[PDB]
DNA sequence: CCCGGTGCCGAGGCCGCTCAATTGGTCGTAGACAGCTCTAGCACCGCTTAAACGCACGTACGCGCTGTCCCCCGCGTTTTAACCGCCAAGGGGATTACTCCCTAGTCTCCAGGCACGTGTCACATATATACATCCTG
DNA sequence: CAGGATGTATATATGTGACACGTGCCTGGAGACTAGGGAGTAATCCCCTTGGCGGTTAAAACGCGGGGGACAGCGCGTACGTGCGTTTAAGCGGTGCTAGAGCTGTCTACGACCAATTGAGCGGCCTCGGCACCGGG
C-alpha cells in the first residue's frame, strides 16, 4: 500500500505556519512523515489493543480517547 | 463459531488477545 | 485615621582580624543589618531591603529579600550606608535610613 | 507493640538466587527492587481497573490484566510478560 | 483438611500471589477480585525483576563486584533497550549517569 | 439549472422581476432540489 | 508583473493559519494512512467516522507543537529557517527521543 | 461572580469594556 | 423535596457526583461533605472556564462560545494553563503569536 | 436507545450564571463536559491515593481539599478550596 | 532559613554538570542552576508538606517525599521500604 | 593543562561515581528553608531529605544533559543560560 | 479588513416519562480522642582538615564579520483527487434465556517477619609500581 | 620526535560493615470446605452508520528565477580554566534533652445498606435566529 505520502509537502507546510515557522528546510518533509508515522502506529496500536479487549469490530473514538490518555496527549471534544 | 472446549480463563486469555 | 508602628533596629557588627590582611588590606569583618525589634516576619510586608555602600566594592549598591534582612563584608576603614527599605504594596514611599 | 512492616525482600531474594546462584545483592539494592516491584504492581492494577471501567465491569479479570500487560511493556518484553502470564494462569488452573 | 497449598507454588511463581490480591481486592482497583488476575500480576512483575536483576548482575560482573548496587540497576536500565523506555521517567539514587560523552567534546 | 443549483444563493439575494423557465418539464418533481431552490427565489413574474 | 520579496507571504500565511480554526491535513489521505497502519496490528478492522477525525485531530495538534519547539531551537541556533537538526533537538529536550 | 481574585476580576472587566468601547 | 445542590447553593448535581464516586471504585464509604465539596470545586472551575471563554467570544463581535475561544481563554489563563497543559482541545487553534525573529524590521 | 449522560444542564446554568446572554455551542458544550469528566476522575484518584496513604477507607472532604490543594496552581487552588469549604459548610447547616 | 541557595557553590554546580556531560561551563550558569533548583524544590517541598499536614504530622516523612516526587512525575526509588 | 583537559577528565571521573555531588549539611539547610516558607517548626527525616537530595540531583543531571545538546546545537562547547532556558522552555516548565 | 444582505441548520426551549436521587430507618465499625513512651530529631561544642574563596595569567573559545554558493520562496500554469450526495447491508447495540464464577462465612493450617545472637563474607581505604597520557621543547 | 611531568589504572590486602544463617513466636495470612448470589455469555433481530458509485472544481504539483540565508574561513578579544595561597566551615561523633510519631484502649457518630416514594434529567421534537457565506468599499 504505502501511502504514507498522503501527508504531503503543502500540508506539512501549513502545519508549519499553524506552528509559527515561515520558513522550512529541503529534508523536513521526510522526518516530520517519519514523526507522524510513529505517534500514529502508537495511537492506532493502543486503540486496537483496546478494542480487541472491547471484542468490537469497530475501532471507536472512545478508545482513540483512551489511547491518547496513556501517550499523555489529553485530547477533548469526542466524548472525552 | 468461538472454538473453546478448554478452561474459561485459559481460553479467554488464549484467543481473546490472538 | 489609620496609624500602625513598626519598631525596628538597625545597626552593624564587626570583628577585627588581628592583623591587616595582605590579599586586600581589609582589617575588619563586618555585618550590616536591619532586624524587628519584636519577634515578628518583616517579609510580611517588606518585599527586599537595599543597602548602598562605599563606592571602593566593586558593586556598592547591595540587595536582600528575606528578614532578618543582613549582609557580610569586610572593609577597613567606616563610611555611611544608605538601606532602603521598600515594602510589598508598591503604592507605600520605601523607608530609608 | 512490634510495627512490622512488609516487603517482597523475601521473594525476590529467591528469584535473585535461582537466576544467579552466585550473585547476591545489598540491601539498598533490595530496597530499589521492592520499590520497582511496588511502582509496576500499581500501574498494571490501574491499567486493568480503567480497561474494567471503560467495558462498564465491576470486577478485574486476567484478561483485563493481560491487555493492560500488553498496553504497558514496551515491544519484546510485553509478549515475554504475556507468554509467561498465560503459561502461568494454565498450569494453574491444571491443578499441579 | 488436606495439606494446603499455596496459590504461588500452584502456579509456579516466586512474588506473593495471596498479598497481591490482598492489595488488588482492598484497593482503588476494583470491587471484587478474580483468581487469575493476581496470579498474572505477580508473574508479569516476577518476570520483570528477574530481567532486571539479570541485567544488574551482568553489570555487576563487568564492574567486577559480587553484590548488585544501585549502580548496576542504573547502568542496566540506562543500557537496555525496553527497560529504560519502561523506567523512562523513574529516577534510582545512588545510581548514577552514563559515561555519555558527546562525540563534539572530545580532543581535537 | 446546474449553475442556479450550484449558486443558489448569490442568486437568491438578487431581486427578480421576471423569472422565465425554459422546458419546464425539467422541474416536474416537487421533491426536487432544483424545484425547491427555484421556488425559494425572490421574483415578482414568473414564466413557465 | 509583482512578485513578493521572501518573507512577506509566507508570515501572512502564518497570520492566516495561526487564527483559522480547521483541519491542515487532508481528510481522505489521513484516512487511508490510518487504515494502513491499522492493517498492520489487525486484519479487516472498521473505524468510525469520528475516530478518524478524532485521529486528526490529536496528530494536528502534536505536530503544531512539534514544529513550535523545532522554530524555538531554530532561533536558538541563530537560524531564522528550521531543519531537521531542530526537530531533533526538540523531540531530545521533550523526551520522546 | 465570584470567579478569582484581583487580577483576573479587573482585567477581566477591562478586557470586556475594551470591544464595548471600540464599538 | 430539596435537592443537595440547592440545600448547599450550588447548581452542580451533589447527588451524581456522589453516586458517580461511590461507584467509581474510588473508596468504600464516601463522607457526606466528600461529594458536596467535589461538585463545588467542579463547580468554580467550570464558572471559570465559562466566563473567561464567554467574554472571550464576545470579545470577537460573538455572542456563543466557541471551541476557538474556549481555547484562547484556556491558554491565556496562566492557572488554567498549568492545569489543562498537556490537554489539547478540539478545533481550538493556537495563539497569534510570531517570533521578533521571524518578523520583520 | 441507550442513556449516554452528561453535565450540559448545569454547565449551561452555570453559563447563564456567569454571561445572562452569551451562549454556548454544541462542540463547547461536550468540550465542557470532558473537561469536567476529566477533572473528575483526577481529583478522585488524587483522593482515593491519599486515603490509601493514610489507611483511611473513606474519601472525606478533607481529602477532597488536600487533592485539590496538590492539583490546583496557587491561586487557583486557594479559590476552590474556599469555594468547596463554603459549600460544606453551608450544606452542614441544613 | 534565609539565603541558603548560596549552600549550592560553583564546585558543586560545576560536578553536577560534569555528570551530565558539560564540558564547559559559563558564569550566569551557576545562577541558573540555583534558580531552577529552587523552584524544583519549591514544588517538591510544597507537595510533601500538604501530604504531611493534611496528615496531622509534624515531620515529613520519606513516603511524602516519595509521593510528591511521583506527582511531580519524579518517580523515585530506594526510599519505598 | 591545557583548558579543557582537566575538565574531561572531571567528566569521565563524575560519569563513573554515584556519591552525591551536592554537600549535605548545606543542602538540608536549604531543604529547611524552602520548608519554612510552608510550615513553622517542622521536622524532616535523614531518609526523606536523602531522598529530596537525590531527586534534585537526577533532576539537575538531566537538566545540564539536555543543556549539552542545546548548546552543541549552536556550534558552542560552553553552556549558555539560554541554552537552559531553552530546556526548560521545552520541558514545560517556563513555557 | 470591514459592512450590509440573505439564509439555514444547528442551538435552545418545550413535553413527557423513569430511573436515579431522596426520605426514612438500622448496625456497626473506623475513627476521634486521651494515655504512655521511647526513638529520633534537635542543639552544642571541639579536633581535624578538605573544600571553598580570592587572585594571577594566558590560551583557547565566543563572536563578530565577510564571502560564496545554493537551497528554499513566490508566482504562474498544469493534473490529481478530496469532497458532497444516494444505495445496499454489515455490523453496533436492545431483548431474552441461563450457568460458571465469585462472594460470604468459618474453621484448620503452612508461612513468612522479626528480636536476637552468632559466623561468615564483601569491598572501602590504603599502598605501590605499571601505563598511559600529556604538553613544552 | 621526544621526555619530565601528571594522572589513571591495575592488583593486592585486611578487617569492619553487612549480608547470611539459625532458634523459636506468633499473628496475620493462605487455603479448604459449604452455601448463596449474580452478571455477562450466547443467540436472535431490528436499525442506523459504514463502504461503495460518478461528477466538480479546488488544491496539490511541476517548473522557474533570483534572492536572501546557511555554512565555512578568519580574526579580535576576553573570560573561563588552572594553579597557588589563604580562609572557612564541613565532616565527625560525643553528649544532653525532650517532642511527638506511634501503639494502644475506649467509646461513638457517620455511612453502607435496604425499601419505598418522588421529581431532575434526558431523549425527542420543533421553531427560530446567530452566525456561515458573499460581493462591494
Amino acid at each position: 500500500r504505502d501511502n504514507i505520502q498522503g501527508i504531503t509537502k503543502p500540508a506539512i507546510r501549513r502545519l508549519a505556519r499553524r506552528g509559527g515557522v515561515k520558513r522550512i528546510s529541503g529534508l523536513i518533509y521526510e522526518e516530520t512523515r517519519g514523526v507522524l508515522k510513529v505517534f500514529l502506529e502508537n495511537v492506532i496500536r493502543d486503540a486496537v489493543t483496546y478494542t480487541e479487549h472491547a471484542k468490537r469490530k469497530t475501532v471507536t473514538a472512545m478508545d482513540v480517547v483512551y489511547a491518547l490518555k496513556r501517550q499523555g496527549r489529553t485530547l477533548y471534544g469526542f466524548g472525552g | 463459531k468461538r472454538p473453546e472446549g478448554m478452561h474459561r480463563e485459559v481460553y479467554a486469555l488464549l484467543y481473546s488477545d490472538k | 485615621g489609620v496609624t500602625i508602628v513598626k519598631p525596628i533596629v538597625y545597626g552593624n557588627v564587626a570583628r577585627y582580624f588581628g592583623k591587616k590582611r595582605e590579599e586586600d588590606g581589609h582589617t575588619h569583618q563586618w555585618t550590616v543589618y536591619v532586624k524587628p525589634y519584636r519577634n515578628e516576619d518583616m517579609s510580611a510586608y517588606v518585599k527586599k531591603i537595599q543597602f548602598k555602600l562605599h563606592e571602593s566594592y566593586g558593586n556598592p549598591l547591595r540587595v536582600v529579600t528575606k528578614p532578618p534582612y543582613e549582609i557580610t563584608e569586610t572593609g577597613w576603614g567606616e563610611f555611611e550606608i544608605i538601606i532602603k527599605i521598600f515594602f510589598i504594596d508598591p503604592n507605600e514611599r520605601p523607608v530609608t535610613l | 507493640k512490634r510495627s512490622r512492616k512488609e516487603s517482597y525482600s523475601v521473594y525476590v531474594y529467591k528469584v535473585l538466587k535461582q537466576v544467579h546462584p552466585d550473585t547476591g545483592i545489598s540491601s539498598k539494592a533490595m530496597g530499589i527492587m521492592n520499590s520497582f516491584v511496588n511502582d509496576i504492581f500499581e500501574r498494571i492494577a490501574g491499567e486493568a481497573s480503567r480497561l474494567a471501567h471503560y467495558n462498564k465491569r465491576s470486577t478485574i479479570t486476567s484478561r483485563e490484566i493481560q491487555t493492560a500487560v500488553r498496553l504497558l511493556l514496551p515491544g519484546e518484553l510485553a509478549k515475554h510478560a504475556v507468554s509467561e502470564g498465560t503459561k502461568a494462569v494454565t498450569k494453574y488452573t491444571s491443578s499441579k | 483438611r488436606a495439606k494446603a497449598k499455596s496459590r504461588s507454588s500452584r502456579a509456579g511463581l516466586q512474588f506473593p500471589v495471596g498479598r497481591v490480591h490482598r492489595l488488588l481486592r482492598k484497593g482503588n482497583y476494583a470491587e471484587r477480585v478474580g483468581a487469575g488476575a493476581p496470579v498474572y500480576l505477580a508473574a508479569v512483575l516476577e518476570y520483570l525483576t528477574a530481567e532486571i536483576l539479570e541485567l544488574a548482575g551482568n553489570a555487576a560482573r563487568d564492574n567486577k563486584k559480587t553484590r548488585i548496587i544501585p549502580r548496576h540497576l542504573q547502568l542496566a536500565i540506562r543500557n537496555d533497550e525496553e527497560l529504560n523506555k519502561l523506567l523512562g521517567r523513574v529516577t534510582i539514587a545512588q545510581g548514577g549517569v552514563l559515561p555519555n560523552i558527546q562525540a563534539v567534546l572530545l580532543p581535537k | 439549472y446546474k449553475l442556479v443549483l450550484q449558486d443558489h444563493q448569490a442568486f437568491r439575494r438578487k431581486n427578480w422581476r421576471y423569472l422565465i423557465l425554459d422546458e419546464a418539464q425539467n422541474i416536474k418533481n416537487f421533491k426536487s432540489q432544483r424545484w425547491q431552490s427555484l421556488l425559494n427565489f425572490n421574483s415578482q413574474r414568473r414564466l413557465l | 508583473p509583482h512578485r513578493y520579496r521572501p518573507g512577506t507571504v509566507a508570515l501572512r500565511e502564518i497570520r492566516r493559519y495561526q487564527k483559522s480554526t480547521e483541519l491542515l491535513i487532508r481528510k481522505l489521505p489521513f484516512q487511508r494512512l490510518v487504515r494502513e497502519i491499522a492493517q498492520d496490528f489487525k486484519t479487516d478492522l472498521r473505524f468510525q467516522s469520528s475516530a478518524v477525525m478524532a485521529l486528526q485531530e490529536a496528530c494536528e495538534a502534536y505536530l503544531v507543537g512539534l514544529f513550535e519547539d523545532t522554530n524555538l531551537c531554530a532561533i536558538h541556533a541563530k537560524r531564522v529557517t528550521i531543519m531537521p537538526k531542530d526537530i531533533q533537538l526538540a523531540r531530545r529536550i521533550r523526551g520522546e527521543r | 461572580r465570584q470567579s478569582t481574585a484581583e487580577h483576573t476580576r479587573q482585567t477581566f472587566l477591562r478586557v470586556q469594556e475594551r470591544q464595548g468601547q471600540s464599538r
